[PDB]
RNA sequence: ACCCACUCGGCACCUUACGAGAAAUCAAAGUCUUUGGGUUCUGGGGGGAGUAUGGUCGCAAGGCUGAAACUUAAAGGAAUUGACGGAAGGGCACCACCAGGAGUGGAGCCUGCGGCUUAAUUUGACCAACACGGGGAAACUCACCAGGUCCAGACACAAUAAGGAUUGACAGAUUGAGAGCUCUUUCUUGAUUUUGUGGGUGGUGGUGCAUGGCCGUUCUUAGUUGGUGGAGUGAUUUGUCUGCUUAAUUGCGAUAACGAACGAGACCUUAACCUACUAAAUAGUGGUGCUAGCAUUUGCUGGUUAUCCACUUCUUAGAGGGACUAUCGGUUUCAAGCCGAUGGAAGUUUGAGGCAAUAACAGGUCUGUGAUGCCCUUAGACGUUCUGGGCCGCACGCGCGCUACACUGACGGAGCCAGCGAGUCUAACCUUGGCCGAGAGGUCUUGGUAAUCUUGUGAAACUCCGUCGUGCUGGGGAUAGAGCAUUGUAAUUAUUGCUCUUCAACGAGGAAUUCCUAGUAAGCGCAAGUCAUCAGCUUGCGUUGAUUACGUCCCUGCCCUUUGUACACAC
């Protein structure tokens, strides 16, 4: 193990199975001064990489360090992560909300209802005991309860008065690479917001051939 | 030179702990009403294995404990 | 016209600097820290930038005038040392050439490096790596891989614990396995031990770019230094050199240097000379000496200090002696030397080595070291071990070697001469002789702890005679097949040798490149390190034994003088 990128702590391995190379040794500065960079921003369309693994199966070097320094090694890896990573399917994780909806006896019904609107979803339909004020956890793609302050009044009645909080990620495979997957239209957002290429660059131009 | 971690195919390998036995000494002899004591266990006939060296007993033989001899009941 | 001697003015020039200057340098750049003759212009770190803009002049090109923002800690001058030059001159070197020799590269094979491959194909090294790590690895080696084992957890503390901390356990199973490793049923021993915490300990683990030491290279070249003195403000320089000469900073000689020192040399060892000294059954020789044989005019041999005596010329090894360029002629400026001849064992530093200067190189080595810091690990151990595999795998390139591509050969028979070694009783070493055996080898004994026994190491080229007869042939032995032996427990991924079967490319080699000037290269063999067996390797020893030249700096490097430089990490 060597770092962590993004900024040593990122859930990202340089993992090597690199076990009969020598020059490992004067290259660990610099394989790991750009491998937290293409963790930072992305390839698809710009930002931080989670629980994506790194396993150098094999380094190719010169003999000395002149044209395997810094000016040889930050773009030819920047070219190399984006290879693996794009090798493997490159997908979307979203984060979600710890909400805890306060409510009355069937605004779950309401809850139940509105949170499943959006793809989001419902981890578990738990209450209180102690009263009928029922208390939900849910999946919410960060996308999006706005407050349905109105909605779950629509049925119940006179105590509806729902309070939401917030959680860790969520992730699941939408296939980004064309225009069409509904994860693979959000990023069109993020990506003109960024002002670059509206197509996903597949992994043949970032992966050579023998 | 670069090493490399030692694969385990199997599982960990647990060192024997000895069978604590809690007076079973006060198991290989018999007292009567008298008090008059006969040991249970047979003694080694091998001369450098003790009065008292209490062959263990088996299925279909008897071992010694201390000589690791092999001795038959019926001989 | 010129010559001589003046004088004014001009371009200058040569020496010295008294003087000045940072110095180069200068006769003005002097009369300036002892600072003031008159007077105009310009400069105030480098870039930005002579830029923007404004202005003016010009047909324009552009000129003149002319910032700032921002940016930087140096830019720059002159010399010194070094380095480098596709700069000059001068020396040196068969790790360069001339004249040549032998090759390598081309065929095959051994072996090393890379690369491909795998479980590993462990690894370091890239003129100064690549038959190197003494590295010719079955196990070990061994550092890797698939596995199985021990704690080799010192010491201190806490915990457990004689109502037992504990270790061992025959049989089955598991298990590569006759590891009670651990399970299956329960015996042996007894605070030895078990768990944790600190501390170690061990590691062919990493770090040679943290190092010591060692070694190699620069550099086998002749170079390095300080004392005093001289020049400079100083760094530095002279000394330590123009020339000649030497293998040489070796000397002659010239000198702002003198006297010195280390390296070279001197030193020592080896080799050749010594009919001279000393000797000797572990060396030999002479004795119609001892005895016997041979052939018979008498020569050759066997036991001859143990069957005798005399000796050291051969052998050995102590002390020495011998050449120091000795004598004669030539050369040079007498000279250092050089050249030739004579004599001489020896006339090339007599031959050949050993040790070999300051300074370094990030040369390599932590994988030689119980040399060694730091870091890594330390019980499911990277420590220690046992089994098996790997280091040797193979489309390929290169290196070092061996075999050869033939008649100055091969084959067969015969003649048949060394040295340098080594060798076991603190044990299976070296083995003679006889026997078995085609061989390989086995065998009984002998001798040797060693000038004695192997051993006169009877070795091979070579010599003679015969076969082959220009046919990639009888050269060649590559790959492969079968069997017999030794060593090792173990020969399979052939150990090696031996027997027979096969005779592949190879008709002498393109660029290129290696090494070499006399007992020399090269042909030839032997010994030894390796080692239980394995020598195509290597150190030494010898056997046969050339050609060519006694030089040059053209090529390649190195060194010196001058020179240039904006480099100093030094092209």
């Amino acid at each position: 193990i060597w770092c962590f990128g993004p900024d040593g702590n990122g859930p990202n391995l340089v993992i090597d199975q690199t076990k009969a190379v020598q020059y490992l040794h004067e290259i660990k500065d610099s394989v790991v001064a750009a491998f937290q960079w293409a963790t930072k921003e992305g390839p698809i369309f710009g930002e931080e990489m989670r629980s994506v693994r790194v396993n150098i199966l094999d380094v190719t070097l010169h003999a000395d360090a002149i044209h395997r320094g810094g000016g040889q090694i930050i773009p030819t890896m920047r070219r190399a992560t984006y290879a693996g990573f794009l090798l493997a399917d490159p997908k979307i994780q979203e984060p979600v909300f710890l909400v805890e909806i306060q409510c009355p006896e069937q605004a779950v019904g309401g809850i139940y209802s509105v949170l499943n609107k959006k793809r989001g979803q419902v981890v578990s339909e738990e209450q209180r005991p102690g009263t009928p004020l029922f208390t939900v956890k849910a999946y919410l793609p960060v996308n999006e309860s706005f407050g349905f302050t109105g909605e779950l009044r629509q049925a119940t009645g006179g105590q509806a008065f729902p309070q939401m909080v917030f959680d860790h990620w969520s992730t699941l495979g939408s296939d980004p690479l064309d225009p069409t997957s509904k994860a693979g239209e959000i990023v069109l957002a993020a990506r003109k917001r960024h002002g670059m290429k509206e197509e996903v660059p597949g992994w043949q131009e970032y992966y050579d051939k023998l | 030179k670069k090493r490399k971690k030692k694969v385990y195919t199997t599982p960990k390998k647990i060192k024997h702990k000895h069978k604590k036995v809690k007076l079973a000494v006060l198991s290989y002899y018999k007292v009567d009403a008298e008090g008059k004591v006969t040991k249970l266990r047979r003694e080694c006939s091998n001369p450098t294995c003790g009065a008292g060296v209490f062959l263990a007993n088996h299925k279909d033989r008897l071992y010694c404990g201390k000589c690791h001899s092999v001795y038959k009941v019926n001989a």
